[PDB]
DNA sequence: AAAAAAAAAAAAAAAAAAAAAAAAAA
DNA sequence: TTTTTTTTTTTTTTTTTTTTTTTTTT
């Protein structure tokens, strides 16, 4: 037997053979079990153990090791990983069963094979950088995803039968890239016709998809490059088209005689076996944290949740952790606390549904943070899509129709609206657009679907998404002796799909530019940028967020994922009789004296906006705290948008429902 | 080992791309030109390295030229086998490979003329090293490639010169190919003059530490 | 083979000795087929399981080679209790009631084993020709020979059987017996799409009695063998799967030409004859359209009466008459008027939902398309088309731009399509 | 960087911009603006510290704009 | 001298549908 | 001024068929 001091020293004269050595693959097997079983973290918590816990739970089929935690401890094997990918992959995914197989004996029966994903590794490499001395060697490549083959089944054990002899050859493991050349016989002794065994064989699932170079990444004016990559079992429809992601793989060669055909030399072709997927559409966190998916959660961690859950206000903690350098402008924030959460949708005997989200609407007076505040969403948002004025088109946030170039059939492709299903998606200066361009949201914001007939294609999408919408009025600025309708461009249809309105006004005051001024300077001072230290960075980071979040950022994102995931709030026992008053209410106080359109769509926001407080607070039932909080939120969102005339006198006459 | 490569520069006399003739194949020039067109950086097969199929011996060290070129007798005399080799792609070494368009300059092109182009390749430690849109002096030698797709590839991928556009008529026949060799059968052989260049230059940090490294 | 005659011996036994109560329903059912000259049988699987278990073990594990057997059990009992023969090869045609499995859950773990699954109807291809008895003869020494062939996946031998040459051997065309054989694309429930995923399709293949039984559009439920073909895409060892259809279940009672006849037993028109002698069967009908919206009473009369429509009539000079309503709804936001579209849609057996602004021309009356390989112009139907007989509803009717929204005019009241296009010039009903 | 004093100062130099404006032309975008050429001119004279002559420097230049 | 296997031979192109710009006007 | 109007721009080849005529290969 070795040891770990022996693994350092290498023979063979080439690093494959030395790890395919029958006595060192029995030690790097020992090692990489220990390693699985007895690695603990700060805390003293064992990682690995409930990974594994959980993946029988989900009956998933794959495990995920940081790189950072193999390299941290046992580091030659860390290096071994780095350099020949191939044959440590086989050996680790059958330690890691075996580890598996401590905590659920007789899983065999559900997955034959655990997978091992590689996370974080330390080397990133852009496609223009791809040399010859990267080859069979793991690499970490950021793209975008063009097109995609789809699924297929592929052969996995590849059998022959030879007929004169009638010989039965041994399984045979596929590459996946170049097809299995068998010739010779173990019986036959001379060439013979050889079947593929027809029935009696194990199948995977098989993919392939182009990453070209992001735009962002490829120099301004220069023309991107691409590279192919296979995708295998469990790896399969994770990506889309249209997505930005980044794959960590094995950079490999073949050859092709139509290469070495027309260039004329004995060129190679290279492509990429995809070993892990990371989604980076719409992530501007990705400098720090670390994982393959930043909105995933772990046991202790929804413990910590359901803690955290039943402090008494915590929806007023939630709010003030939304925007945290922002001063002031707390409707907005609650606005955007109420939409990011969301409502919960309906449908009534399976022949009427009921939309359940939030849209909101912002319109204010120049240099008051509302673009700002857009990015933030567009950051803490799972799903975000970004746009402004007259860079988007009318098929831009829809579907549009494309001739696909392999098939020569028409055939839909996506757009904004579809990228952020379940999501979200902003359109900033949303008053500086084409009516045309504008007027194709009209279906999605209500209806939350998408029809097109084209080109012999009838078919219906779906949009489950939610929109917050920023605009200037008229002239710039808002004139508070006018209606709405004077102030903006847009008409009734399109202002009733909206469930919160926020008028933001700069007015002259002393004591408030004062405190704003003190507060934007301490924000400028504390953003300049001038045990083991990377983790003195991490404490050094965090007291700077003590200050102004009551929360983590990061422990929010998951609060926010796991609420929206799980909980499903009801409205059993209610005040039907307040909710009426309120709405009749309402409704005369319009005609009579306003220019805001209040229809039947505005009665189901104010249950949107109680089913989302809550779900602020991880609760089944809808209390009366949460409608009566609904309800003041409409109502000041309502009265706020008057002249200054009648709304001392319209606050009055609204102020006896907000006792509270 | 490392391959090595040998770098010239700082020739007498430079050409143009119109005085490229046939008679200076295989001699060391200088060109200039404005690059129009980048391919990506492609591995090349520079020391092949294949195992028989029957006695598993290993050959290294099998020279190519213009094609994939397999071994034909094998180590040991004993064994009797003309082909079926197979390719072990990790022992052998692989190269870096490019090739760039370039055309004549704005003053060179005559007051009524079509530019003339090239291909010029790029090895090694060069690559990268030419961007379209700018003024590169090149230099070299003068090779001719041959077309190896009637030159009996192994795959039938070539399928014996597939086509998408119809050839010119014109020198359909003007264009001398040369017949008789083996290898080719009934075939001809055509040529094309294309350039190799070896060295390429071009005519047309808020950290205080490392700063002050620098200057004198 | 001596396997095979004791599995066509049980399902003989199976079809000839299942009773429950006082009738062989399984006996009855192939006598009453076999007057009105229908040549098939169905088989509920629960009574299969019932029987013995151990036949319905051996049909799960190996379909494509099992069924062939019961086929011809089948057809060996046809000829005992009915002639004491041109007969040929019956059908199987199966029930399930499993666990339908959606079209995204299917891979490489669901190869030769029975599936339940529903999706949407999209296209319907023309049939072609299967042969099945094939009469063969060689070039040289020149004798009969027969081959027999089953649809469950053959070559002519590459042989000579009494120099003649490698595999000489030619069809006689006369005297040889073929079925039909369809292609259908399937495509998933709308609501069932994962997020962000625009929906995928799929091929199925029918045949005999299977054929010309759905329309595009409908939403139907599958029974059948999920199964590969290798064909042709530079994946190497790759194949492409496909669906060979085994039970099909239709919501419309409409077959593929839509006979104009009765579907219905006389236990159904009793109570729809019932039905219609209610005195208030007109509130009825009315307060059943979209009960879940107040009000708006006269509106959904006019859709009862749009959803029965009126007569048509011919004149002996050749005019023909529009038996058909239209209806417009101009009004005010939040009014339900797109929550009473889509509920006319469900309500409707034939009914098609589009948006004015999602729209064009050609794809509301009809397009025209080149084949690939063909190279050949031919035409496609569009939402006009596809929702004939039935309802359009277009949502958003004054986003439409001009050009597209002219193209109906003639569709509305001449009740045609005229098409005049790169040598195709054509005349195409629509009644909608 | 920033010094306490130059704080002090920056907050009252915007209190005394906007109240002169009347806000129509002087937002937040003014104060930073203000910092940033505050920051450059420091960058001029090779100082890692900001010294409220840079800050009324600053000033001055965006008074003479205005 | 007599078998089994393996490529050449393609060619072709108008006619229509969808989407984004760069010039016209109630 | 925001509406309508207008040119116009790639979209194309991945497939076929059984003879007929060539090279290898017992
Ligand atoms: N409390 C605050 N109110 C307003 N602006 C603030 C505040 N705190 C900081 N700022 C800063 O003021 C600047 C003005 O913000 P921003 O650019 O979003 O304004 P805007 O007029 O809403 O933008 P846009 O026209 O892009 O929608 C930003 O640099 C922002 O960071
Ligand atoms: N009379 C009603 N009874 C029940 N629900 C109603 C009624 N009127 C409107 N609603 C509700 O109002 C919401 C919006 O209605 P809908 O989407 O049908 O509007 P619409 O008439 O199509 O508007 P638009 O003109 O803006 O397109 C739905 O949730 C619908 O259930
Ligand atoms: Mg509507
Ligand atoms: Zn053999
Ligand atoms: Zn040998
Ligand atoms: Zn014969």
């Amino acid at each position: 037997e070795l040891t770990l001091e022996s693994l350092s020293n290498v023979k063979a004269n080439s690093y494959s053979e030395w790890i395919t050595q029958p006595n060192v693959s029995r030690t790097i097997a020992r090692e990489l079990k220990s390693f699985l079983l007895e690695y603990t973290d700060e805390t003293g918590r064992s990682v690995y153990g409930a990974r594994i816990r959980t993946l029988g739970e989900m009956n998933s089929e794959s495990l995920e090791v940081n790189y950072r935690h193999l390299a941290e401890s046992k580091a030659i094997l860390a290096l071994f990983l780095a350099k020949c990918p191939e044959e440590m992959l086989k050996i680790f995914d059958l330690v890691a069963m075996e580890a598996t197989e401590l905590h659920y004996p007789d899983y065999a029966r559900i997955h034959s094979e655990i997978h091992v994903r590689i996370s974080d590794f330390p080397t990133i490499y852009s496609l223009r950088e791809l040399r010859e001395s990267n080859l069979s060697s793991l690499v970490r490549v950021t793209g975008v995803v063009t097109r995609r083959t789809g699924v297929f089944p592929q052969l996995k054990y590849v059998k022959f039968n030879c007929l004169k002899c009638g010989s039965i050859l041994g399984p045979f493991f596929q590459d996946s890239n170049e097809e299995i050349r068998i010739s010779f016989c173990t019986n036959c002794k001379s060439k013979g016709p050889f079947r593929v065994n027809g029935e009696k064989t194990v199948y995977r699932n098989y993919q392939r998809v182009t990453l070209q170079e992001a735009p962002g990444t490829v120099p301004p004016g220069r023309l991107p490059r691409h590279r192919e990559v296979i995708l295998l079992a469990d790896l399969v429809d994770v990506s889309k088209p249209g997505e930005e992601v980044e794959v960590t793989g094995i950079y490999k060669n073949n050859y092709d005689g139509n290469l070495n055909a027309k260039n004329g030399f004995p060129v190679f072709a290279t492509i990429i076996e995809a070993n892990s997927i990371k989604r980076r559409e719409g992530n501007t966190a990705n400098e720090g944290e670390e994982g393959l998916d930043v909105f995933s959660w772990t046991e202790e961690e929804e413990r910590e949740f359901r803690k955290i859950s039943r402090d008494r206000g915590i929806i007023d903690k939630i709010i003030s952790s939304m925007a945290p350098s922002i001063y002031g402008h707390r409707d907005i924030k609650t606005a955007v606390a109420c939409s990011l959460f969301g409502g919960v949708p309906k449908n009534v005997n399976g022949k009427h549904s009921i939309r359940g989200d939030i849209n909101v609407l912002l319109l204010g007076d120049p240099g008051t943070a509302k673009s700002q505040i857009l990015k933030y969403v567009e950051k803490t948002a799972h799903r975000a899509v970004f746009a402004t004025g007259q860079g988007a088109s009318a098929v831009g946030l829809t579907a549009s129709v494309r001739k696909d170039p392999i098939t020569k059939e028409w055939t839909l492709e996506g757009g904004a609206l579809v990228l952020a299903d379940k999501g979200v998606c902003l359109i900033d200066e949303f008053d500086k657009m084409n009516d045309q361009d504008r007027t194709s949201i009209h279906e999605a914001m209500e209806q939350q679907s998408i029809s097109i007939s084209k080109a012999g294609i009838v078919t219906t999408l779906q949009a489950r998404c939610s929109i917050i919408a920023a605009a200037n009025p008229n002239g710039g600025r808002y004139n508070s002796t006018l209606p709405l309708a004077q102030n903006v461009s847009l008409t009734e249809p399109i202002l009733s799909r909206f469930d919160i309105l926020c008028v933001v006004r700069d007015l002259v005051d002393e004591e408030a530019d004062e405190r704003l001024a003190t507060f934007v300077v301490d924000s400028h001072v504390r953003s300049h940028p001038e045990l083991n230290a990377r983790q003195r960075r991490l404490q050094r980071q965090r007291k700077k967020e003590e200050e102004i979040s009551p929360i983590p950022q990061e422990l929010l994102m998951k609060y926010i994922h796991y609420a929206r995931t799980k909980i499903y709030p009801k409205l059993h026992q209610m005040d039907m009789d307040k909710v009426s008053r309120v709405y009749a209410d309402l409704r005369r106080e319009s005609i009579s004296t306003g220019s805001f359109p209040i229809t039947v769509r505005h009665l189901e926001s104010i249950l949107r906006i109680a089913e989302s407080f809550a779900k602020m607070r991880l609760s089944e039932f809808v209390s009366s705290y949460d409608l009566d909080r609904a309800i003041k939120v409409v109502v000041d969102s309502f009265v706020d948008a008057q002249k200054v005339s009648v709304r001392r006198q319209l606050r009055r006459s609204f102020a006896i429902y907000t006792l509270g | 080992e490392r391959v090595f490569q040998i770098s010239f520069f700082n020739l007498p006399t430079v050409h143009r791309i119109r005085d490229i003739r046939s008679e200076k194949i295989g001699s060391l020039l200088s060109i200039s030109g404005t690059v129009t067109r980048t391919s990506e950086v492609r591995p090349e097969l520079y020391k092949a390295s294949f195992t028989c199929d029957m006695c598993r011996a290993i050959v290294d060290n099998v020279e190519q030229s213009f094609k994939y070129t397999e071994p034909t007798f094998c180590p040991n005399p004993s064994c009797e086998n003309r082909a079926f080799w197979t390719l072990n792609v990790t022992r052998s070494r692989f190269l870096d490979w490019q090739k760039v368009r370039i055309q004549e300059n704005a003053n060179e092109i005559p007051t009524g003329s079509m530019p003339r182009t090239l291909d010029v390749i790029l090895r090694g430690d060069s690559v990268e090293r030419a961007k379209p849109g700018d003024r590169c002096k090149f230099t070299g030698v003068e090779i001719v490639v041959p077309d190896v797709t009637q030159l009996g590839l192994p795959g039938v991928k070539p399928s014996s010169t597939l086509d998408t556009r119809g050839i010119s008529k014109t020198t359909e026949g003007l264009n001398s190919g040369v017949t008789g060799l083996r290898s080719l059968g009934v075939r001809d052989l055509t040529y094309k003059i294309s350039f190799l260049a070896c060295h390429v230059i071009s005519i047309g940090e808020r950290d205080q530490e490392v700063f002050l490294n620098s200057l004198s | 083979d001596d396997d095979n005659t004791e599995i066509i011996k049980s399902f003989k036994n199976f079809i000839l000795e299942f009773r429950l109560d006082s009738q062989f329903i399984y006996r009855d059912q192939l006598r009453n087929n076999i007057l009105v000259k229908n040549y098939s049988l169905t088989v509920n699987m629960e009574h299969l399981i019932g029987y013995n278990e151990d036949i319905y073990k051996k049909l799960s594990d190996e379909p494509s080679d099992i069924i062939p057997l019961f086929e011809t059990a089948i057809t060996q009992v046809a000829k005992r209790i009915s002639i004491l023969n041109s007969l040929p090869t019956f059908q199987l045609i199966l029930n399930s009631n499993a666990n339908q499995i959606p079209l995204r859950d299917l891979d490489s773990e669901h190869v030769s084993k029975i599936v339940r699954l529903s999706g949407i109807i999209i296209s319907t291809s023309v049939l072609s020709s299967r042969a099945t008895y094939l009469s063969i003869m060689c070039r040289n020494c020149r004798h009969t020979t027969s081959i027999t062939i089953n649809n469950f996946n053959v070559s002519l031998p590459r042989s000579c059987l009494s120099n003649c040459g490698p595999d000489p051997y030619i069809i006689i065309h006369e005297s040889s017996k073929f079925i039909d054989q369809q292609f259908l694309k399937l495509q998933e429930i709308p609501e069932l799409v994962p997020v962000g995923e625009m929906p995928r399709n799929l091929t199925m293949t029918c045949d005999r009695y299977l054929t010309n039984k759905v329309i595009p559009g409908t939403r139907v439920t599958i029974v059948g063998i999920y199964s590969i073909y290798n064909s042709k895409g530079s994946g190497v060892a790759i194949r492409t799967p496909y669906i060979k259809i085994l039970g099909i279940q239709s919501d419309v009672e409409t077959s593929s030409i839509w006979n104009s006849v009765t579907m219905f037993t006389e236990e159904e028109e009793e109570e729809f004859l019932q039905l219609s002698r209610n005195p208030k069967l007109y509130e009825i009908l009315t307060n059943s359209i979209a009960p879940s919206i107040f009000g708006n009473e006269d509106i959904k009369k006019a859709i009862v009466c749009l959803l029965m429509g009126g007569s048509k009539k011919i004149l002996p000079d050749g005019m023909r008459l529009r038996g058909d309503i239209n209806v417009l709804l101009l009004g005010d936001p939040g009014t339900a008027k797109s929550q009473l579209l889509k509920f006319v849609e469900k309500v409707s057996p034939i009914a098609v939902y589009t948006s004015g602004k999602g729209s064009s021309a050609a794809g509301l009356t009809a397009s025209v398309q080149r084949d690939p390989m063909t190279r050949e112009f031919y035409l496609e139907g569009g939402a006009m088309v596809l929702a004939d007989g039935g309802v359009v509803c277009i949502d958003e009717f004054d986003k439409m731009r001009d050009e597209d929204r002219v193209a109906i005019h003639e569709a509305m009241e001449q009740q045609t399509i005229s098409i005049a296009k790169a040598g195709i010039t054509t005349v195409l009903n629509s009644r909608t | 960087i920033l010094t306490k004093e130059a704080r002090s100062y920056l907050v009252e130099k915007y209190k005394e911009l906007r109240k002169d404006d009347a806000s129509y032309r002087i937002t937040v975008r003014q104060l930073e603006s203000m910092i940033r050429l505050s920051e450059a001119i420091a960058r001029a004279n090779c100082v890692d510290e900001i010294t409220p002559s840079f800050i009324a420097e600053a000033y001055d230049l965006l008074r003479q704009s205005i």
